[PDB]
DNA sequence: GCTGCCGGCGGCTGGAGAATCCCGGTGCCGAGGCCGCTCAATTGGTCGTAGACAGCTCTAGCACCGCTTAAACGCACGTACGCGCTGTCCCCCGCGTTTAAACCGCCAAGGGGATTACTCCCTAGTCTCCAGGCACGTCTCAGATATATACATCCTG
DNA sequence: CAGGATGTATATATCTGAGACGTGCCTGGAGACTAGGGAGTAATCCCCTTGGCGGTTTAAACGCGGGGGACAGCGCGTACGTGCGTTTTAGCGGTGCTAGAGCTGTCTACGACCAATTGAGCGGCCTGGGCACCGGGATTCTCCAGCCGCCGGCAGC
C-alpha cells in the first residue's frame, strides 16, 4: 500500500517561516509569560501588580528582541558554513551585539 | 505535573516559532535552555528599571508608562502604548 | 478684535500654540523663539505626512481602507532611509519584514 | 469623566485627509503615530536645547531646530524638512 | 581673562586622600574631567526626565537616588546610593 | 557671618554649590532640591575614588607612580562591573588588554 | 597657488603594514589580501558620519574653525563618546 | 642553513608585543590629509584644530581595533585563523551601522 | 567481434496536502454631531539676550632639509584554505493524547486618581568673603637610552 | 626523543628633560541673611481595574517512532600569507614665516515675557451606520514520487 504522505525534512519549516513572517500575532502565550514575569519580578518588590497593557507591551518587546537576536543568530550560522544554529552561534551573536560583554 | 517553574512556561514550540519568525529553518537541541536563560536575563534587565520607575511613582502598580520608559532607557523604544 | 489660530496663518494643519506650550513647559530652554514652534510643527507635519502616505500605499496593497500598525511597520522597514531613522524602534503589532536567507532554500 | 488628556489624534487625521482622503486609520495605528510623533518631537527639541546650551545661547529659534533636523534626519527627509520649515516660517511671517 | 572651569582639584584631592604617593598625568587628568562631566550630565538628564514623567517641577535627592539605582549596575549602584544617603543625612544634620 | 561651603558641611570633596548651579542653569527643572547636589557630589566622588584605586593598583603593578590613560584602561577593562558602565566609552590613548585566543597559540 | 588645494587618492595612504599592525592590536594571527579595501571603506564611511555632524555643528556655531569640541561632540552623538578631549 | 622563524612565530610575537602598547597606530599626516580631503566634500574652506584631528584619529583607531576584534572572533568561530571580507561584513551587519 | 544485460538519468505526469479566494452574513466601533471648558490669541507695555561694530591676538596653514624609518617588492615555502569521502546520530516530521491557554462570567478590593489648605522648602535680591583658575616657576622624579645577560626556538645527533 | 646556537626579551647605569606640584593674585562665584510664594504633601473620597474564583473547550505541547541529511573528522590539492632580504619613499621634525578668524567688550534694539480679557478647538460623549471577520467551499500551488525510453558501460565472443 502507498507510503503515507510526508513532506521532505526542511520544507514545512519554510512554509511556517512564511506563515509567521506575515503574521503580527503574539507568538508567546499570555498566561505562561505573565506567570514568568510575575515570578521574576516578585523579588524586586514583593506582591507587585502589573497592568494588562504593561504586560503585553513587555511581552511584545521581549518577542521583538528575541526574534531579532534569532535572525542575527541565523545570519551567523549561515556565515559559518552551516544551517543549524548552535550554542556557540548564539553566544557569538550576543557578544557582537554588545549585550553580553 | 502541576508544580513547574514559570521560566519553563516558555515552551519549545513557542521558542521554535519565534525562531521561525526570525528566519531560521533548522535548530539544534541545545538552543532552547540557553535561549531561555538569555530571555530571562533580558526580562530581569528591563523589569529592574520598570520597578524602579514604579517605586519613584510611589505606586504599587506597573502601568505601561514605566515599561515603555524602561525599554527606551535600555535602548529599545516602543510605540503604541501611550508615548 | 477677531482672533484666528496661528496654524491658519502658518499654513500648517498641525498646531502652533500647542507646540509653543510644549516647548515652554518641556524644560528645554529658558526661552524659545516665535518661529521655532512653527518650524517644529512644519517638520512634524512633513514626517507624519510621509509616513502616513507610505503606510496607506501598503494598506491599498493589502486591500484595506484602514491603516493597521502592520502597515506602519511595513512602510517603516521597507524604506531604507526611514528604516535607518527608526532603527532602534520596536513597533506595536507590526511583525517583521518577510525575508528568507537564500542559502536555506532548496536546490531548485 | 475629567482631566481631558491631550493627543495628536485630530492633527494626524487632518493630515491623512490631505494625503489619502478616502483612507481610515485604526485606533492602534493612531496610538502608534501619536507616540512616534511625540518621540520625534522630544528628540528634536532635546537636540535643539542641547545645541542652545552648547553654543551658550538661552533661546530656541528656528535656526536651532533647523540645525537639529539637519542633524537628526538623514537622506532626503533632511532637505525636505528644512524646506518645509523655511516655507512655513516665511508664510507665518508674511501674514502676522 | 574668561576664567575657565574644570574638576581638576577635586579629583586631585580624591587621589591624594586615597593615594598619598601617586600622581596623575595631564591627559589622564582631562580624561577624569570628561568622565565626571559625562556621568554628571547622564544623572542630571535622567533626573530631569524622571521629574517630567512624574509631573514634578523639582529635583530632590530621591530622583538622583533612583537614577543611581537604575543607571549603574549592581554593586556600584548600591555603594553609590549608600554614600549619597549618608552624605545627605550628614548635610541635613547641620544645614 | 561665618560663611562655610556646602561641600564641607556634607563632608565631601566635590563642589556642592557648583553642582547645584550647574543643575540650576542646565534646564533640567524649574526648581532644584537642596539635597540633590549633595547626592550628586557624593556619587561622583564615589565613582572617581573607585576608578582611582583601580588606576593606582594598576600603576603600582606596573611599578610607576604616575597615572596615565593606559593605566585607566587597564583598570577599567579588567572589572566587568565598571565595564558595564564604561563599555560604550573609549578614552584617549587607551589601547586594549593583552588577550590572545587559545587557538592562535602554538601547539605547546 | 594661494588656496583651493583639492586632494585625491588619499585613502590608499593607509599601507598594508598599517592594517597588519592594526589587526595585530586587534589580535589576529593571519590576514588576507582582501580586507585592505573594505577596511578603508569602513574608514571612509565612519569619517563621513563624523565630520558631517561636525561641520553641521560648526555651521550652527556661525564659525569656520572646527574645534575638538565639535568632533568629540558628534562622536558622543553617534553613541561612541570619547574621553580626553575636553568632554 | 639560515635561521627562519616558523610561519606565525613572529606573528605571535607581534600580537603579544604590540597589544601592550598604547600609542597611535598609523602615521599622522595620512589621517590629516584624509580628513581634510573628506571634509572638503561636505563643505569647502574649513579650518581644523589639531586636537580635533587627534580625536578623529584616536576614534577611528579604536573603532577598527574593536572591528578587528569582532572579525577575529568570527573567523575563529568559522574554524579558521585567517580573516576574510565576510567576517567584516557580518560584524558590521550585527553591529547595526549598515542595517 | 556484435549480442545479451545491467544500472543510471532525468523527464514527465500524477497523486496529495496546504495555501488562496469569493460569498455571506454578523459582529464591532472608526467616524461624526454637541457642549462647554481650557486654553490659545490679543492687545499693551518691558527689558534683556543676541546681533552689529571695533578691534587683539592666539592660533591655523606651509615649505624645507637631514635622516631614518618604515614602506614596498619579490621570494620559498609550509601552512591553512577549501573541498571530497564517509559515517553517525541527531534533529525533522507526523501521531496520539494529555493539558494547560483562554474566554467566559462575576465579584472584592487595594489602589489610581481628582480636590483641598497649607507650609515650608525653594526662589529672588544684596552684601559679603574666599576657593579656585591662571601665570609662573621650578626642580624634579619620571622618562630614555645604550649597555650586560635569560630565553625559548628551531633544529641537530 | 634530549641538548646547542641563536634572534628575541629581560635588568640597568647614567643622561636628561618636559611637567606634576606648589604659589601668589585676584575675582567672579559661593554663601549668609531676608520677603514671599506657590509645589508638593497629607487628608479625602470616588470609581476602577486588577487580582482572584471556577466550567468549558479546545488548540496545543509532549513523549515517541522512523529516517535522512547535516555535521564533523580524515585526507589531500593548492595558493598564498609570512618571514626575510633588499631597496626607496614618504614621514618626522625643528625651523621660521605668514595671515585668519575666534574672541572679548560695548551699544543697541527687538523679540520674547508676561498680564487681563475673550472666544473657540477640541476632548468628551453618545450614536447609526459602515467596515473587518468567520465559514464553507471552490481554486490554485507546490511537493514528492514512481515509470520508462534514452544513455552509458559490461561481460562474453
Amino acid at each position: 500500500v502507498k507510503k503515507p504522505h510526508r513532506y521532505r525534512p526542511g520544507t514545512v519549516a519554510l512554509r511556517e517561516i512564511r506563515r509567521y513572517q506575515k503574521s503580527t500575532e503574539l507568538l508567546i502565550r499570555k498566561l505562561p509569560f505573565q506567570r514568568l514575569v510575575r515570578e521574576i519580578a516578585q523579588d524586586f518588590k514583593t506582591d507587585l501588580r502589573f497592568q494588562s497593557s504593561a504586560v503585553m507591551a513587555l511581552q511584545e518587546a521581549s518577542e521583538a528582541y528575541l526574534v531579532g537576536l534569532f535572525e542575527d543568530t541565523n545570519l551567523c550560522a549561515i556565515h559559518a558554513k552551516r544551517v543549524t544554529i548552535m550554542p556557540k552561534d548564539i553566544q557569538l551573536a550576543r557578544r557582537i551585539r554588545g549585550e553580553r560583554a | 505535573k502541576v508544580l513547574r517553574d514559570n521560566i519553563q512556561g516558555i515552551t519549545k514550540p513557542a521558542i521554535r516559532r519565534l525562531a521561525r519568525r526570525g528566519g531560521v529553518k533548522r535548530i539544534s537541541g541545545l538552543i532552547y535552555e540557553e535561549t531561555r536563560g538569555v530571555l530571562k536575563v533580558f526580562l530581569e534587565n528591563v523589569i529592574r528599571d520598570a520597578v524602579t520607575y514604579t517605586e519613584h511613582a510611589k505606586r504599587k502598580t506597573v502601568t505601561a508608562m514605566d515599561v515603555v520608559y524602561a525599554l527606551k532607557r535600555q535602548g529599545r523604544t516602543l510605540y503604541g502604548f501611550g508615548g | 478684535a477677531k482672533a484666528k489660530t496661528r496654524s491658519s496663518r502658518a499654513g500648517l494643519q498641525f498646531p502652533v500654540g500647542r507646540v509653543h506650550r510644549l516647548l515652554r513647559k518641556g524644560n528645554y530652554a529658558e526661552r524659545v523663539g516665535a518661529g521655532a514652534p512653527v518650524y517644529l510643527a512644519a517638520v512634524l507635519e512633513y514626517l507624519t505626512a510621509e509616513i502616513l502616505e507610505l503606510a496607506g500605499n501598503a494598506a491599498r496593497d493589502n486591500k484595506k481602507t484602514r491603516i493597521i500598525p502592520r502597515h506602519l511597520q511595513l512602510a517603516v522597514r521597507n524604506d531604507e532611509e526611514l528604516n535607518k531613522l527608526l532603527g532602534r524602534v520596536t513597533i506595536a503589532q507590526g511583525g517583521v519584514l518577510p525575508n528568507i536567507q537564500s542559502v536555506l532554500l532548496p536546490k531548485c | 469623566r475629567k482631566t481631558r488628556k491631550e493627543s495628536y489624534a485630530i492633527y494626524v487625521y487632518k493630515v491623512l485627509k490631505q494625503v489619502h482622503p478616502d483612507t481610515g486609520i485604526s485606533s492602534k495605528a493612531m496610538s502608534i503615530m501619536n507616540s512616534f510623533v511625540n518621540d520625534v518631537f522630544e528628540r528634536i527639541a532635546g537636540e535643539a536645547s542641547r545645541l542652545a546650551h552648547y553654543n551658550k545661547r538661552s533661546t530656541i529659534t528656528s535656526r536651532e531646530i533647523q540645525t537639529a533636523v539637519r542633524l537628526l534626519l538623514p537622506g532626503e527627509l533632511a532637505k525636505h524638512a528644512v524646506s518645509e520649515g523655511t516655507k512655513a516660517v516665511t508664510k507665518y511671517t508674511s501674514a502676522k
